[PDB]
This record gives structure tokens, C-alpha cells and sequence, in this order.
């Protein structure tokens, strides 16, 4: 009678029960396959033989793309990792913003006909981690490992017309450190190296306030050096690279794309909202999902917002502590709330209308 | 005249009096102006997510009443001159 969470992200699944603090199974969203003979491994089976086995991310920049891989996972999050019966339990799950009619009616279909869920809800990832930080209006940056979406959300809802996409986020910076380390002479190329260099991201890159000046100064600052021990015991040292890989945040041009930086398409959302609400919206930039995470990203798009709005305008800039999980928190929250038990999907309702349900309940 | 309420912790709408005083972080509240033709959505600062979630409920409830209405969700700290004038 517990109810399951389940976030899928392009690169991480967060899943759990209703009314944990946090998700209880993080593990990679892959299925790897062996290459000889042209079985499969998913999760963490899949990275502990990474050298044998060809990887696949099901879900690209958010949306579900492979749905036979999608549906492995999905098994493998309620078989192995939660080790439930998915036909016992209420499951919510999430989606991308602006995800198309299409995947959420297959991914309904699919929960229904093939796990037999008794009930199950889909949420947008931005929403949940809005409630999640006790709001139900606000702007949300919301930043993974495959896509980074502004979302600005009123009285409860999100408004599609104002959401922007941007096919930019953690593992493109990923990429782009390895790129740049070169620049020093170093060589990472592999999938594992990749891994070391996303490692080497989430411990030593941070947002600086003044990037120009950070360039400037980096030759006669003592501090900027850092070092980091690789698995082999050898160490490396990099100095702006740790800032020049997450500015690509706010400039994209430095991996070649021409969209606007995420300070410029939070204004850009606000500016497609109406008047009346441009206020709420400032002063409640909710920061979501793994790739805000850089020390000094708050800092830096208070600066830039500041910059863009009017003179007077409150602008508040909110990046909760437990944001690497808070869509999954979020949705823990809200199958949680007692108004929410009418909101379920049955498998009653789904066998009177089929998968287009989801249209009218979600 | 102007009529104030209360979403209560367990989600009760409740009348109570209606000028400065009845403001506190943790309460969400409502305010018809019948002269200006607005339902004014209160909400504190430490106001739970679910009185939020019932405060827009409640606010839509008694716009049935007045259908034509505006209907303004407002937060403590950045209030429209318009509402603080109608109470104090
Ligand atoms: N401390 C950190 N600093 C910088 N980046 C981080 C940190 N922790 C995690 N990340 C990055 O966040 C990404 C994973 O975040 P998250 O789980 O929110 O993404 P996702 O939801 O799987 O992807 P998406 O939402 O884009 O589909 C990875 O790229 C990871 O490198
Ligand atoms: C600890 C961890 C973090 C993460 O975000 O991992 C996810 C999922 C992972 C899947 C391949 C990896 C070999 C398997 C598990 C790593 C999971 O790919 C990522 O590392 C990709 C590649 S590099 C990057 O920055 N994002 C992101
Ligand atoms: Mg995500």
C-alpha cells in the first residue's frame, strides 16, 4: 500500500517509497550489452563490467528514446532495487518538461499492460522541485546530466508556452573539461576516463563571480591551482579550468552552440510570462538537479538576473541544499499529501480509456 | 466592506476579522474587496505547501460566488499598495 517514486533522469534514476527523506536506489540509467555474438546488464551491473559491455542510455536530454532498454530499467528499478512487486504498489513518476503526448501516453500503456501497476501518476520534474522547496509559484532552473529547462510555474502549474529548453548540461561539461585538459597534456579519452573527469568536475570546478577577472588574475593567483589523485594513485593539476568548464553554463559558445546562456533564458522565460507575474517569478529562482550544483551558480545569476531586470525588481536566487534529489523529493512529498490519493490514475480508469487518461489527470 | 478568512491546518475555511493584526508568517489567508472587485490570495512567508495548495483551492471556491472577480494571489513582503491600504 506504499506508494513508489521513480525520477528518470537521462543519466541517473532516483527512485524510492512515498515518505522517505530521499531516494532510497541512485543508480546509472544504462543497459550494457556484451559485444561478442552481436543478455543485458542495467544499473550497476551494467558500469561493473563497463569494459566488456557496450553502453546505452535509454533517455536522451530527458525524453524516453528507447523504450525496450526504458522498460529494463523500469524492471530493474522495481525487481532489483526496490525489490517490490510493481503490481503492489501506487507508482509516480516523472517527466521532462514539454515531454510529447505521445511518450507519456506509451509510457501509461507500458506501467499498466506490462508491470500492472494499480495506480500511477506523471509529474513534471521542474513542479516537483518547486513543492519540494515549499512553493507552488516560482521560476525553476532545472539542470541534469542531458538537458537544462527554465520553467516558470503559477499557482501550481507550470506555463509551457514560456519554458526553454537547452540541450546543455552536465555531460556536455564533462566533454568539454576533457577537452580543455589537453591544454595541459592531458589525455582523456575513454568511457571510464570520462567517468574520472566527471569526478574531477564535481570536486574542483566552481562558477566564478567575474569570469573576465578570473581569467586575468589566474597567472598571479596563488590559489586557483588545485590538485586531484586519479584511481592509479597519480595525480593532476588544473587551475581555470576548474571555472572556464561550468561557464559554458552562461556561455555556450564555448562547445559551438549560439543559444542564450541560462541567466539570459531565465529572463527570457520570465519575459514570455505575463506582467502580473514577472515579480513572483524573480524573486523565486528555484535552482534544481545536478548540475547547479557548482559552488558560486547562485551567486553568479543574482548578478546576471540583476543585471537584466528592472532596477527595483527582488530577485532571489534559491538553491536548496538536497537539490541533487529534490524532484524526487518533491514527488515524495506529494504522493505523500492526502488531496493527492484522488489524483491517481487506476488501472480502473486506464481500462475505460486507455492510455488517454494521462491527458486529462496529469 | 471587505470579509476575511482562514485555511486552517486542517483545511477548514474559517471567517475571522478582517484588518491589520489577523497577518502572520504561518497562515494563508483571503480578502474580498467588493469595491474593487478582488479576492486577495494571502500567503505567509512560512505558509506550508499544503495550505498553499488548499489557499488556491479556497480563493476558486469563492469566486464561484463572484464570478467576474479578479482574483490575486499575494505573498507577505511584496503586497500591492492597494491591499495594504485595505487594511491598515
Ligand atoms: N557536485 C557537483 N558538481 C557539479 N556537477 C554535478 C555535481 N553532482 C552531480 N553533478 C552532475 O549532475 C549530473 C546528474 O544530475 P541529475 O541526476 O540531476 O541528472 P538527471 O536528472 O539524470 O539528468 P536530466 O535531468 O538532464 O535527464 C551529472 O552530469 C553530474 O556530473
Ligand atoms: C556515480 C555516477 C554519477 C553520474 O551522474 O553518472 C551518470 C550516468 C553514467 C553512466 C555511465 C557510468 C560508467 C556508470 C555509473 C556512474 C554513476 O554516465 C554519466 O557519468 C555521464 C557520462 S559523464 C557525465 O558527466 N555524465 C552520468
Ligand atoms: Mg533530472
Amino acid at each position: 500500500t506504499t506508494a513508489l517514486v521513480c525520477d528518470n533522469g537521462s543519466g541517473l534514476v532516483k527512485a524510492g517509497f512515498a515518505g522517505d527523506d530521499a531516494p532510497r536506489a541512485v543508480f546509472p540509467s544504462i543497459v550494457g550489452r556484451p559485444r561478442h555474438q552481436g543478455d543485458s546488464y542495467v544499473g550497476d551491473e551494467a558500469q561493473s563490467k563497463r569494459g566488456i559491455l557496450t553502453l546505452k542510455y535509454p533517455i536522451e536530454h530527458g525524453i524516453i528514446t528507447n523504450w525496450d532498454d526504458m522498460e529494463k530499467i523500469w524492471h530493474h528499478t522495481f525487481y532489483n532495487e526496490l525489490r517490490v512487486a510493481p503490481e503492489e504498489h501506487p507508482t509516480l513518476l516523472t517527466e521532462a518538461p514539454l515531454n510529447p503526448k505521445a511518450n507519456r501516453e506509451k509510457m501509461t500503456q507500458i506501467m499498466f499492460e506490462t508491470f500492472n501497476v494499480p495506480a500511477m501518476y506523471v509529474a513534471i520534474q521542474a513542479v516537483l522541485s518547486l513543492y519540494a522547496s515549499g512553493r507552488t509559484t516560482g521560476i525553476v532552473l532545472d539542470s541534469g546530466d542531458g538537458v537544462t529547462h527554465n520553467v516558470p510555474i503559477y499557482e501550481g502549474y507550470a506555463l509551457p508556452h514560456a519554458i526553454m529548453r537547452l540541450d546543455l548540461a552536465g555531460r556536455d561539461l564533462t566533454d568539454y573539461l576533457m577537452k580543455i585538459l589537453t591544454e595541459r597534456g592531458y589525455s582523456f579519452v575513454t568511457t571510464a576516463e570520462r567517468e574520472i573527469v566527471r569526478d574531477i568536475k564535481e570536486k574542483l570546478c566552481y562558477v566564478a563571480l567575474d569570469f573576465e577577472n578570473e581569467m586575468a588574475t589566474a597567472a598571479s593567483s596563488s590559489s586557483l591551482e588545485k590538485s586531484y589523485e586519479l584511481p592509479d594513485g597519480q595525480v593532476i593539476t588544473i587551475g581555470n579550468e576548474r571555472f572556464r568548464c561550468p561557464e559554458t553554463l552562461f556561455q555556450p559558445s564555448f562547445i559551438g552552440m549560439e543559444s542564450a546562456g541560462i541567466h539570459e533564458t531565465t529572463y527570457n522565460s520570465i519575459m514570455k510570462c505575463d506582467i502580473d507575474i514577472r515579480k513572483d517569478l524573480y524573486a523565486n529562482n528555484v535552482m534544481s538537479g545536478g548540475t547547479t550544483m557548482y559552488p558560486g551558480i547562485a551567486d553568479r545569476m543574482q548578478k546576471e538576473i540583476t543585471a537584466l531586470a528592472p532596477s527595483t525588481m527582488k530577485i532571489k536566487i534559491i538553491a536548496p541544499p538536497e537539490r541533487k534529489y529534490s524532484v524526487w523529493i518533491g514527488g515524495s512529498i506529494l504522493a505523500s499529501l492526502s488531496t493527492f490519493q484522488q489524483m491517481w490514475i487506476t488501472k480502473q480508469e486506464y481500462d475505460e480509456a486507455g492510455p488517454s487518461i494521462v491527458h486529462r489527470k496529469c | 466592506m471587505v470579509e476575511a478568512f482562514e485555511i486552517d491546518s486542517d483545511a477548514k475555511l474559517t471567517e475571522t476579522k478582517a484588518r491589520a493584526s489577523t497577518i502572520d508568517t504561518e497562515k494563508v489567508l483571503v480578502f474580498i474587496d467588493h469595491d474593487e472587485k478582488t479576492i486577495y490570495l494571502w500567503r505567509g512567508a512560512k505558509a506550508e505547501l499544503f495550505k498553499k495548495l488548499m489557499g488556491t483551492r479556497v480563493a476558486a471556491k469563492l469566486s464561484h460566488n463572484y464570478p467576474k472577480y479578479r482574483i490575486r494571489p499575494i505573498t507577505e513582503g511584496s503586497e500591492p499598495a492597494a491591499f495594504l491600504d485595505l487594511l491598515g
